[PDB]
């Protein structure tokens, strides 16, 4: 369903829903594709009326391992939408999604709901990049802590390189006899390797002259 | 009278300063000539009336 | 082993204001009315959110039995001892507050690994058992000198002092956001700064900038709030102070008003005088004595400097000495554009009358020029301000200082 | 004649002007505020979560055993013991804060090891002793014994030459050749007091030898000896110098020691009495009956005038170490430590720099050494010049030291 969304990205009309939403009408599983085509087409604007329905409708419910992956994709709707008002809901995304999943949540913020932080900005500010040690530094090993550790790797998704080194290297100190060498040493590599990517040559955010987006939006998505 | 007589046949209560509140309707009140104390709450207060 | 005790399994609590300071059309404008319901909108969506968030739980398992009893095995009137030694026979020793020691067992669930003679713990009243430990224990005293809300503008609110602003932002906000210039030439930042001058100059507003834009934490001392009566009292909450600092954030202390805090050290005849001075004396030690200080700034501020401890004035403690003057000719112009922002200014006016022509006063006499001719205004029935305004202001402003000092002898 | 207020003319201010978007974005400002505070009521997730182990080790402890350790086990106190007589028990116990009873022993006891001045656990009910105890070790001391190495070489306290040199015969040399002193006859003094400007390396000189010691060092926090309670500070000082003298050798630092006593007056009748009775309370475990033996002590201060008579006696207080300004071959060698170890032009003088700070001490010229790397950083580079010391020794000294003799200056050249 990823490249359907990719091929119907960033129109507003809430025609693209009433294609792709009425032709795959079909059992839950498959209409998981449901959130996909629906804001994928929404790639940047206030449109706060849809930033409700990403909520309100899949928001808890404890669902005990069914539609788990489609909340997870519901608030990966919630990323975009958000990375480009210009700062005006970025503040408010990082202090609702800071407060509201990682505190209150369980499968949608414990597992999957810091690739926010991974898709808002590649710029780095203390702030979210304080914020997201304060989750990673306590690993919480009880899960599949590669889940967590998936928001170790793209945690350093953030371009443009910085002092970040202080975090990743003495995390990697930490991170070779636990957080084991077997799973996750390519990663915390990855992580360390990639914010000084080169030099130079760090513009992957989706804002040319002031604002607009360039896309862009069609090869990082994916990943 | 009698329903003003028998409640005052009863044992007083204590003064005690809220430090600051723990969570799930537990308090820390140092009282004035003791140690502290980790308390329960009643029905009608609350711990954000704290 | 290589990292013991992982550095005490402490996370850091900053501010949670300054939620969107971008007002910036700073006038009637559909912009700010547009930008602010933008604001309403997502804080009663996070509102309706967590509304859901504690409506649509079917989940009850309360305690799946393990800590449901373990709070009924504990006593209700749950109370605060101390501990003395440490018998590891699962039997220790124990402290009350009167003194009352008790061969008290340790009821379980507690891992013998952060207990310390010192650390205050939880006990029972029928069989004085140890439940739990009690955890943080600041004496809230302290916990009101921490800062939650950033008050006032950034450093775009003042009139014009850069080149204090970026004496400041070097040992302040610079080391904390970028310090990969400093490893380069090995050499740690400043951490001790005075602001000193005139009073009426912007000492207070410099404080209030830096906590409103910053990332660590904050602290405020106002002058004598570390006096107390009872002979060790005051030095006692010094130490908790920079304790408290240490254990959070890696951040600042902002102690004001330092001229009540410090003069010269000498011996004299009072008794209440030297618990005084030994208070103070031992702020010399937490600061800049043994082994460490961390990652804590601390930043002083008086009017007069000639009275102060030449213990405290030595680098080490304090290696920036930073002078605030009356100001001149051309940032004064800084001053008088912004207090006159959102007032309705009448075109009859020139900023450069009451500049040129008297050269002495201070920022704080400008915003009350500002706000006395808003007041005549009032006084005429009028809205606009005019140049009739600042004449009868700019004389009732500065008649609380004397005629003059002396006759021409000199020329 | 000048009055411009009634009630009708209250109306004509709130209507002209933005009559449309007045109200219309204050109360929108003022609800959010309320939903700042209704947001914040509504999270309540404080979570003051302590003493729980991790659930999933106790489980066995807390399934029968809690609840066997509950009316079985005892909540018996502790207490001392004055004495005791003949045939019988006759056991005479104190507690120092309750009273003082006269009870019988357990059946759980051995009668022996009920020795005079012992911990002995003790029944709620009947008082009967049940268990002894092991002594009580004093929790503070413990706390101070540093047991921790502080970096500092002797190489980083140059300009004193001598003052080292002093220091190391106290110290030094008796606990590594205690052989020459006897075998010449005479006796290595134990006490040294360190006075001098501030800034000068007071720290640093006890700072360094708690590097290289192999002994027992006791650093002192001065205001632990003052309390709230009366006669408190004074038993803090009896156990410091009781276990001193249990192992050998044991070094004790105090430092600002005019905070501790400095004068004994009385004119007011009154004052700082009990820091009186703690600093008597000194002297004579100082000196007097009983000889301390192998107990070097260690004194700094910046305020050496202001100290009494009684510790300036020697015997108590026997070297007076001072340091004084390095003059010039000390200050050349001050620069080559605190700058070795930054980016600098490999071409520099030093000698120049010592001219410039004709009185400074060892801190101003760190300072300086630190200021010179600032103006690098004001600029845009990773080397230091000769320039950026010399505006560096204006910034430090000249902007504070000097402001007439430097403009008008035309008396000397
Ligand atoms: N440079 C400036 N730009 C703008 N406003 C200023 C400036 N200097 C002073 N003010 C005004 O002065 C007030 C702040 O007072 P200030 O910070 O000078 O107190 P202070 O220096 O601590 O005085 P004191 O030393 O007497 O306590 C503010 O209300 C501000 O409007
Ligand atoms: N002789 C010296 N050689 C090298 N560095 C020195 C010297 N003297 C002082 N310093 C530097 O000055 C700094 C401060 O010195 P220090 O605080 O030890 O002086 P102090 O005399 O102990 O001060 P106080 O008298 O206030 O206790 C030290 O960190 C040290 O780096
Ligand atoms: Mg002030
Ligand atoms: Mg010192």
């Amino acid at each position: 369903p990823l490249g359907l969304g990719l091929n119907h990205l960033g129109k507003g009309e809430a025609i693209e829903a009433i294609l792709a939403a009425l032709e795959v009408v079909s059992e839950p599983f498959r209409s998981f594709a449901n959130t996909l085509v629906d804001v994928c087409a929404y790639a940047g604007s206030g449109n706060v009326l849809k930033v409700q329905q990403l909520l309100h409708i899949c928001s808890e419910h404890f669902d005990s391992k069914e539609k788990e992956e489609d909340k997870d994709k519901k608030e990966k709707k919630d990323k975009d939408k958000k990375e480009a008002p210009a700062d005006m809901g970025a503040h408010q995304g990082v202090a609702v999604l800071g407060i509201a999943l990682i505190a209150m949540g369980e499968e949608i913020g414990a597992e999957m709901a810091l690739r926010t932080f991974g898709h808002l900005l590649r710029y780095g500010e203390p702030t979210l990049r304080r914020a997201v040690p304060l989750a990673l530094a306590l690993i919480s090993v009880s899960n599949p802590r590669l889940n967590i550790l998936d928001t170790l790797s793209k945690f350093s998704h953030d371009a443009d390189p910085e002092v970040s080194y202080n975090s990743i290297f003495a995390m990697g100190m930490v991170g070779s006899g636990t957080n084991n060498a077997r799973l996750a040493a390519m990663l915390r590599q990855l992580a360390q390797y990639h914010a000084k990517d080169p030099n130079n040559l760090f513009m992957v955010r989706l804002a040319q002259g002031l604002t607009h987006l360039g896309k862009g939006t069609l090869t990082l998505c994916p990943y | 009278l009698r329903e003003e007589l028998q409640l005052l046949q009863e044992q007083g209560s204590y003064v005690g300063e809220v430090v600051r509140a723990m969570d799930k309707k537990k308090v820390l009140v140092k009282v004035h000539p003791e140690g502290k104390f980790v308390v329960d709450v009643d029905k009608n207060i609350d711990i954000n009336d704290v | 082993p290589t990292r013991v005790g992982k550095k005490k399994k402490k996370t850091k609590g900053p501010d949670a204001a300054s939620k969107l300071p971008l007002v910036t059309p700073h006038t009637q404008c559909r912009l700010k009315l547009l930008k602010l319901e933008r604001i309403k909108d997502y804080l009663l969506m996070e509102e309706e959110f967590i509304r859901n968030q504690e409506q649509m739980k079917p989940l009850e398992e309360k305690q799946e039995e393990e800590r449901s009893k373990v709070d009924d095995l504990r006593g209700t009137p749950m109370s605060v001892g101390t501990l003395e030694e440490i018998i590891d026979d699962n039997h220790a020793i124990v402290s009350t507050s009167v003194g009352s020691e008790h061969y008290v067992s340790i009821l379980s669930f507690v891992d013998k690994d952060l207990l310390e003679p010192g650390c205050s713990v939880l006990l029972n009243h029928k069989v004085h058992a140890v439940i739990g430990v009690l955890m943080d224990d600041t004496d809230p005293l302290v916990t009101v000198m921490k800062v939650e809300k950033a008050p006032q503008e950034t450093y775009a609110d003042i009139g014009g002092l850069d080149n204090q602003i970026q004496e400041i932002k070097e040992s302040v906000e610079l080391p904390l956001t970028h310090p990969e210039y400093y490893e380069e030439m090995g050499i740690k930042p400043p951490k001790g700064v005075i602001l000193y001058g005139p009073p009426g100059t912007g000492k207070t507003l410099l404080a209030k900038a830096v906590a409103n834009q910053t990332s660590a934490t904050f602290l405020r001392v106002v002058g004598s709030e570390l006096i107390q009566k009872y002979l060790g009292d005051g030095p006692k909450l010094v130490r908790e102070l920079f304790r408290v600092a240490e254990e959070h954030a890696p951040s600042i202390v902002f102690i004001d008003e330092i001229d009540a805090i410090g003069t010269k050290r000498y011996d004299s005849n009072s008794g209440g005088e030297r618990e005084i001075q030994r208070t103070m004396l031992e702020l010399l030690n937490q600061l800049d004595g043994f082994d460490s200080r961390g990652d804590v700034k601390v930043i002083m501020a008086t009017n007069r400097i000639e009275t102060l401890d030449p213990a405290l004035i030595r680098p080490g403690r304090i290696d920036r000495k930073i002078e605030f003057p009356l100001p001149d000719e051309k940032t004064k112009k800084r001053i008088f554009q912004i207090h006159t922002s959102r007032m309705t200014l009448a075109d009859d006016v020139t900023l450069d009358d009451l500049i040129m022509a008297k050269d002495d006063l201070s920022g704080a006499d400008i915003k009350a020029i500002c706000t006395e001719a808003g007041l005549m205004a009032l006084r005429e029935r009028r809205m606009k301000v005019t140049n009739e305004d600042f004449k009868k202001s700019k004389e009732n402003v500065l008649y609380k200082k004397q005629e003059g000092t002396p006759e021409g002898l000199y020329l | 004649p000048i009055r411009a207020l009634d009630e009708g003319d209250i109306a004509l201010l709130k209507t002209y002007g933005q009559s449309t978007y007045s109200r219309q974005i204050k109360q929108v400002e003022d609800d959010i505020q309320q939903l700042l505070k209704k947001i914040n009521e509504l999270t309540g997730i404080k979570e003051s979560d302590t003493g729980l182990a991790p659930p999933a080790l106790w489980d066995l402890a807390a399934d029968k055993q809690t609840l066997q350790s509950e009316q079985p086990l005892q909540v018996a106190r502790c207490t001392k013991i004055i004495n005791a007589d003949s045939e019988d028990p006759k056991y005479i116990i104190n507690v120092k804060q309750f009273a003082k009873f006269v009870v019988d022993l357990s059946d759980q006891v051995a009668p022996t090891d009920i020795e005079e001045g012992m911990r002995v656990g003790v029944d709620r009910n009947k008082y009967q002793i049940h268990i002894p105890l092991p002594p009580k070790i004093d929790p503070t001391v413990t706390m101070m014994q540093v047991e921790e190495k502080p970096d500092v070489t002797y190489s980083d306290v140059g300009g004193c030459k001598e003052q080292i040199e002093k220091l190391r015969e106290v110290v030094e040399t008796p606990l590594l050749h205690p052989e020459r002193f006897v075998n010449l006859g005479i006796e290595p003094p134990k006490g040294v007091l360190l006075f001098g400007p501030p800034g000068t390396g007071k720290t640093l000189c006890a700072r360094a030898v708690a590097n290289r010691t192999d002994a027992c060092f006791i650093r002192v926090i001065g205001s632990e000896l003052v309390q709230k309670y009366v006669g408190e500070g004074a038993r803090m000082v009896r156990e410091l110098f009781e276990m001193a003298r249990t192992k050998k050798a044991c070094l004790i630092f105090f430092d600002e020691i005019d905070a501790i006593g400095g004068a004994r007056f009385d004119d007011g009748a009154g004052g700082d009495n009990e820091v009186q009775r703690t600093m008597l309370e000194l002297i004579n475990q100082l000196d007097g009956f009983d000889p301390r033996g192998n107990i070097k002590v260690l004194m700094a201060t910046n305020r050496p005038d202001t100290l009494d008579p009684a510790l300036m006696r020697p015997g108590r207080l026997d070297r007076k170490i001072e340091f004084s300004l390095p003059d010039l071959e000390g200050r050349t060698h001050i620069f080559k430590i605190h700058a070795r170890s930054m980016s600098v032009e490999r071409d520099i003088r030093f000698e120049l720099l010592a001219r410039l700070c004709p009185n400074s001490t060892g801190a101003e010229i760190r300072s300086v050494c630190t200021e010179a790397g600032m103006f690098a950083i004001r600029a845009r580079r990773k080397i230091a010049t000769e320039k950026d010391f010399l505006e560096a020794v204006n910034k430090v000294i000249k902007s504070y030291a000097k402001f007439s003799a430097t403009p008008r200056y035309m008396t000397y050249n």
